[PDB]
């Protein structure tokens, strides 16, 4: 058992470590799903406020409108 | 129960008792990013073998008194630059030691 | 939007600690690894001892005769 | 060496927990601006339903 | 989030793998460590056979 045991016992003690091995590289390709999750992304919360305003220019619209209906 | 204390364009190696007494001995470089490479082959007979990237380059040779084996650069071209260790085989075992880095040019 | 933009910091900060997984977990690896490596010597030294007990029978049994 | 072997499985582990307790909150808060600003988005599309409501109206009064 | 509660999940896995090694290898290091003494013995044995 000395060296045959020891033996198994080792393969398993390499195969555990390298699969942790490969789990974390498993694991490493996470932050890109991060950074697709916020560029564009947090670039459309700006164009939020770029094209809240040509409905205001609708408001400045109407609001003529109702100057001309007066008028 | 062997060790191999590393020194050193000339370096070499003391193993803890029984050079010549220890069969087959050869060193391995580490290039950095890279994983293990074998370099040369010094034997119990002197028969010795280098690797082709370093055949003729290299040149390596057996001290019997002071239990030790030696390597020594030469005519270096950067590429080589890496970590070297040296290692040693007895009795059907592993031996490796610390090991030493080699720079550019 | 500003709110939007606070709790995206946040998935910046989530980001950057997973730089910290890609910057640790293999040096952990391969700080597993020699110990495993001196372990295999020290098979060799149990191999090395299965040959020493036959051997010290022996002799002891040829002492005895 | 193999306690610091030891030591290394521990400080994986407590740095894994790291991640997992800034994760799971980061995502919730991250979940916030999702549903709150979508009642917001539908409050700008309704609103922009009654201003086109209100422009047609103006301009069949134009008209008449 | 799925794949951070699958790390979740993971560690467990690391936990039980860093037990064995800690409690075999102490162990039967000990033991290799009195089978050691064998030699000596062995030693004694080949000098009194000399003898």
């Amino acid at each position: 058992e000395s060296t045959q045991a020891i033996g198994q016992r080792y393969e398993t003690i390499h195969g555990g470590l390298d699969s942790i091995g490969r789990v974390m590289e498993h694991l490493k390709a996470i932050e890109p799903l991060i950074a697709e999750i916020r560029g564009p992304v947090s670039q459309e919360f700006e164009a939020r406020r770029a094209e809240h305003a040509e409905l205001i220019a609708v408001r400045a619209n109407l609001d003529q409108a109702q100057r001309q209906i007066a008028l | 129960e062997v060790q191999l204390q590393e020194s050193g364009l000339r370096l070499s190696c003391a193993s803890s008792r029984s050079i010549d007494g220890i069969n087959i001995m050869r060193w391995y470089r580490q290039a950095p990013g890279k994983q293990r490479g074998m370099v040369a082959v010094v034997t119990g007979w002197g028969s010795t073998n280098y690797v082709d990237s370093v055949k003729g380059r290299f040149i390596i040779s057996r001290d019997s008194a002071k239990d030790t084996v030696y390597l020594q650069m030469n005519n270096l071209k950067p590429e080589d630059t890496a970590v070297y260790s040296c290692n040693a085989i007895y009795r059907g075992s592993e031996y490796w030691g610390q090991g030493t880095q080699v720079t550019v040019s």
